[PDB]
């Protein structure tokens, strides 16, 4: 027994439908199940599917199973960013468990208000050491790792203000060098026009 | 439902390792192990269902030996660890669903030479930004840690928080050439810029780091890179 898992990475904005599909080898696999491994963390069941049924629904969730073609899938319909993780399907005719290699999905958050801005912040003691702190821009904006070794870039991560209902993209950079400021930092990423670069 | 202990382990090459899981619920007797590698695939390695059962098996690079020493404890010896992985311990009833433990992760090291703590410190939200949106991100840098065995926590005032925080998934490498390279990590807390303008409020990042203990040999004039706590703070300014 094999399972395969078709999409390996997989990267949708908040609010918008999703499926991962797997195929199974193993004609006598009768038993389904999806789990998810939300980024150093454990594995959490989300749902399964027998091989009586061919559609079953929980919430905002779907899985689907066809046993003449040996595919299964798991759809998930308005996502939102807590649905991150990588999400593995299994199958079970040995009763244990064949699992696919996963799919990390990422659902990048609706920016309401961009505001993008790169800013400068200095050690609570002390200073220089500094830090540059590329934030607020757009969720389709998307940061490189530089192409110099001693310049140090974070990739872009969420933060939820919870009350006021507020989310924000960010990424982080850092160098030792002279011939490192903010101005130059996020050079090699496309970056909006209208990042606001303060004095 | 399941506990598994140790949660985290070093092993230099050559050493085994024992790692346990107890059964705190009769109703679901039936355990087993799966090994997660580090390109995340799982894979299964026993289920042993009566005290006293004992099975031994070879996977690309570990060897284990499992044991159901009770009808609620579970033992895994794993030796010949090239590659690192995690373990979990998973539980069933009549073998159908299966629910898995937290987990035990391994990573292997050659030499112990080259485990060294955090450095932490924490950035002050810039004043242009505080102006620009009203808002204030403290960013926390942990920086020349090995292995990356580190969990980055936010504290106000003495309560964990979080509300208004994200950590790096991924620790990046300071030397991404080298086998052996020490990490980096980075979290950041956004706060209202009222809340940092309070002088009476108090920031600290916190990093428990994972290393060696009382067991693990330790030859060098640096201090031993033990299991410690590394924090750093910062005051509201108005």
């Amino acid at each position: 027994e094999k399972v395969e898992q078709h999409e390996s990475t997989l990267s949708v904005r908040e609010g918008d439908s999703a499926v991962i599909n797997c195929t199974y080898t193993d004609t006598a696999s009768s038993y389904f199940p999806w789990y998810k491994q939300e980024a150093g963390k454990g594995l959490h069941f989300v749902i399964d599917i027998r091989s009586n049924v061919d559609r079953k629904q929980s919430q905002r969730l779907i899985v689907l199973l066809d046993k003449k073609a040996k595919r299964f899938s798991l759809h998930i319909t308005a996502t939102q960013p807590e649905d991150s993780a990588i999400y593995f399907c299994a199958a079970s005719p040995n009763y244990k468990l064949t699992f696919g290699k996963g799919t990390l999905l990422t659902v990048t958050p609706n920016i309401q208000n961009p505001d993008p801005a790169v800013y400068q912040l200095r050690d609570s003691k002390s200073s220089d050491k500094s830090v540059c702190l590329f934030t607020d821009f757009d969720s389709q904006t998307n940061v490189s790792q530089s192409k110099d070794s001693d310049v140090y870039i974070t990739d872009k991560c969420v933060l939820d203000m919870r009350s006021m209902d507020f989310k924000s993209n960010s990424a982080v950079a850092w160098s030792n060098k002279s011939d490192f400021a903010c101005a130059n930092a996020f050079n090699n990423s496309i970056i909006p026009e209208d990042t606001f670069f303060p004095s | 439902l399941l506990e598994q202990n140790p949660r985290w382990r070093l092993v230099p090459r050559g050493q085994a390792v024992n790692l346990r899981c107890i059964l705190k619920n009769s109703q679901y007797p039936w355990m087993s192990w799966y090994q997660q590698d580090l390109q995340k695939q799982l894979q299964w390695l026993f289920t042993l269902r009566s005290p006293g059962d004992k099975e031994v098996k070879s996977l690309p690079g570990a060897d284990y030996l499992a044991t159901r020493v009770t009808d609620t404890e579970l033992r895994l010896q794993v030796a010949n660890m090239s590659q690192g992985r995690t373990l979990y311990c998973t539980c069933s009833a009549g073998g159908y669903e299966q629910y898995f433990g937290p987990g035990t992760r391994l990573t292997v090291l050659e030499d112990l030479k080259n485990v060294f703590p955090p450095e932490v410190a924490v950035f002050e939200p810039s004043e242009a930004e505080i102006s620009h949106t009203q808002k204030a991100t403290l960013v926390c840098l942990a920086t020349g840690f090995y292995p990356d065995h580190v969990e980055l926590s936010w504290w106000v005032n003495g309560k964990e928080v979080h509300s208004g925080v994200c950590t790096d998934p991924q620790p990046l490498k300071e030397q991404p050439a080298l086998n052996d390279s020490r990490y980096c990590l980075s979290s950041r807390l956004r706060v209202s810029a009222t809340f940092w303008q309070n002088p009476r409020n108090h920031f600290r990042c916190q990093v428990q780091f994972y290393g060696l203990s009382e067991n693990d040999e330790w030859t060098q004039d640096r201090a031993k890179p033990v299991t410690q706590i590394v924090s750093a703070e910062a005051w509201g300014r108005a």
